[PDB]
């Protein structure tokens, strides 16, 4: 358990930046701050992906 | 096939890569092997000036390993390897393993790893009837065993794979350094450009605006309704013929790094 | 403190004007002052609470100009319009759920109004600016900035007609001179005595 | 970076300006009849490239 | 340093003026000369600690203008204004942890805040400005410039109505002289005496 | 140990050079003091690569 | 290692019912019936289990538990 414990957080920047990476795969492209930021504006976040 | 194609493309993007050819005993069935060993973990004599590395005296080989690796590695001196320097590359990478995050709790159980280096150094013997190559492995504080190469050739296991190799030092670098300099060139110039269409810069009479702080806040936005004085000019779009000629710049750093298979002949060779 | 430290100056250009008349023009000049130059500032802690449109309390000889800041229970809170709000957030009037405070709109002159109303200490860090009737102006309007204020009221003084201290062209000249030395100043919120530089917001 | 040719009094504190003609997003102030003329030189970085 | 060294050029331009008068436009003058001069310099020592407002302190006879730098102990220290603070660091006034002082904010007229909290030595170098009440002028701004505050003076006088001094010709070329003469000693600082060179920061 | 320590000094420049060069190479390629500087503009740094 | 022998351990943690999991290894149910994680794994699988935001979720529920195989590699020592 500490093991798993171990390579689970070291891991933990390298997992992010996959999840993010395959989100961002799927037409998933807008921080939610930057999606709050553009509905303020009366505009519709588009993704061109 | 494989060690070798990442050898070269190590030696493509730093100075050298390092391929191991040498004869090992244990359980695993092939006796000589054949691995790759990164440029970070091999420290050479920079003295030689042989193509061949015959004048290389001496070659170092830190290696990271956990302590039961270690131990099962070489007996009769597990008491020192229990008990128990690098440059900032491979340390780095250890002890970026060792810190998992910024602030850890990190339990009882933890994994210990310890450094061996492995040197292999020539020695002059003049048999009355020269060079002998003989092995040494050491830890921090003490040397687990010292002993002759047991392999009839005379030369060290490790065969580095040159590249451009600079002409006053004698130092090899990769392919990078000048595409490197360029590239962050091309990313200063892309930076500015970006900034100088995003933000206005704004010369103005004196008195142009009423509240300075609520006009600097709305220079930039879409949106924003400006309330100027009546004969006091303002001038916004200052510089923005900025953003093509950084634009262009960026263009022209890219042409010339397509300027800098005949060029690349000597990496190959 | 007092406006005795400006009167040598309006004697000296307005030679026999009554010192209450005097005190008025230096105050609506300082209003003037404080309306465009904005550095008087001060800091007030009270408490609102259960749908209260609470008031800003402020030194006695002067008035609330601007709220340069809020923050609410330690949240710099971000002021809307109150079209704003109708606009984004409907049912802010009707609605009297309570919730962590997000926007802050003043709806009468001196009453600031959080569109989630809460029972929390708020700060209010806002510019200030001198009453109509003050008797003692703050230290950094007489002292430092005696002569600007001097000439804005010399030229309201200047004014007056049916008198001997009439005078169209120094009434001109110290308006002019007013307006050149409020038009300098004005940068003083963001510089201030420490030459920081003024640099445009960028929005990507 | 700009260079700057300029009446006398065009600006009332000549170190802000200094500092801040080059920067992008600088609010620059000027004297109402003194004139400003920066980018004196720029064709020339064309004329060097 | 005496103000009776400027005096004698008021009597040659302006008869007879009686001395306080004439004292009280050399000290405008003066205070008009180093704002736009800004020539005068001096180095001041103080220590700051425990989230204290320290005020700078300063000769009798002067008033702390503008702040050309401020270090503390040993860090040569960046100053920024308050909404730049409030917009990049937030919790700036609520939060009162300890640390090496990073930013310089006047929130107000000479009070120094720095946004963390340390108590160490504090030198503020700034430049000075004649109080609106001196006795003495510093020695720049008599010995080698006093034709220039003699003139902004003259210019202030012969303004004065309804007495032989007045002269509104003589006032207005007294005012382009000493506003020419201020305007081209507006590079002194950057140059100096020295030649130092003026060049824009180069930004890529 | 002597011998190792020296090689090290030695090379500590062209080892850093090569260590830089391959962190170069994934599309990092900003300096921490830079990319500060364009946090604080506002302007996410990026790597063309 | 690019072989990958040099690696000493692997984790597969594994969501699974708890009917199923209770018929993969037996003489040990009450063990499992009893019964980290990264974003990822547990993000996809709490997302299954929230249904939405605000549901009424009835008494019969599907009970899913995490099972860990790890394999991990130690030296022998083999006299031979």
């Amino acid at each position: 358990r500490s093991y798993l414990h171990q390579e689970l957080d070291r891991q933990a920047e390298n997992r992010f930046q996959m999840a993010v990476d395959e989100d961002y795969y799927d037409s998933i492209q807008w921080t939610e701050a930057d999606a709050q930021v553009l509905k303020e504006r009366g505009q519709a976040p588009l993704v061109f992906n | 096939p494989f060690h070798r194609s990442r050898s070269f493309e190590d030696t493509v993007k730093v100075g050298l890569g390092w391929i191991e050819d040498s004869y090992d005993d244990s359980t695993d069935g092939e006796p000589i092997y054949s691995r790759y060993e990164s440029w970070r973990n091999v420290i050479f004599d920079s003295a030689s000036t042989e193509l061949d590395g015959t004048d290389m005296r001496y070659i170092f080989r830190p290696k990271w390993l956990d302590v039961d690796v270690a131990c099962a590695l070489v007996p009769d001196r597990a008491d020192e390897i229990k008990k128990a320097d690098g440059d900032e590359a491979m340390d780095w990478a250890e002890f970026d393993r060792d810190t998992y995050s910024q602030s850890r709790t990190v339990s009882t159980h933890k994994r210990q790893r310890v450094r061996l280096i492995e040197c292999w150094y020539r020695k002059p013997m003049r048999a009355t009837k020269t060079m002998r190559v003989r092995v040494a492995i050491f830890t921090s504080r003490d040397l687990l065993f010292e002993g002759a190469s047991p392999f009839r050739h005379n030369r060290f296991s490790l065969t580095p794979i040159w590249g451009f190799r600079r002409g006053r030092d004698n130092l090899p670098y990769g392919v990078i350094r000048w595409m490197r300099d360029i590239q962050d060139d091309i990313n200063k110039r892309a930076s500015k450009a970006l900034y100088i269409l995003s933000s206005n810069k704004v010369v103005m009479d004196e008195g142009a605006v009423e509240d300075i702080e609520e006009f600097r806040e709305e220079v930039a936005r879409p949106d924003a309704v400006l309330v100027k004085k009546p004969g006091k000019q303002i001038e916004l779009n200052v510089d923005r013929e900025l953003a093509a000629a950084h634009m262009d710049m960026m263009s022209r750093d890219i042409q010339m790094l397509q300027q800098v298979t005949v060029a690349t002949n000597k990496l190959f060779d | 403190k007092p406006l005795d430290v400006f009167m040598p100056i309006i004697h000296r250009f307005a030679p026999g004007c009554p010192e209450p008349t005097a005190f008025a023009a230096i105050r609506e000049a300082a209003i003037k002052f404080c309306e465009r130059t904005r550095l008087w500032r001060c800091d007030d802690e009270f408490n609102v609470g259960a749908d209260e449109c609470a008031e800003v309390a402020v030194p006695y000889g002067a008035a609330l100009y601007e709220m340069e800041l809020v923050q609410f229970n330690g949240r710099n809170m971000r002021p809307v319009s109150t079209q704003w709000l109708d606009e984004q957030v409907p049912d802010w009037r009707t609605t009297t759920q309570s919730g962590q405070a997000q926007y802050v709109t003043q709806q009468s002159e001196d009453t600031l109004t959080f569109v989630p109303a809460e029972a929390g200490s708020v700060r209010v860090y806002g510019l200030l600016k001198p009453t109509l009737d003050a008797d003692s102006l703050p230290d950094l309007l007489a002292d430092t900035y005696r002569k600007t204020i001097a000439d804005g009221a010399l030229s309201e003084l200047l004014i007056i007609p049916g008198k001997a201290w009439m005078s169209a062209d120094l009434a001109v000249f110290f308006g002019t001179r007013f307006d050149r030395e409020l038009d300098r100043l004005s940068t003083k919120t963001i510089k201030g005595q420490q030459r920081a530089p003024v640099r445009t917001r960028a929005q990507f």
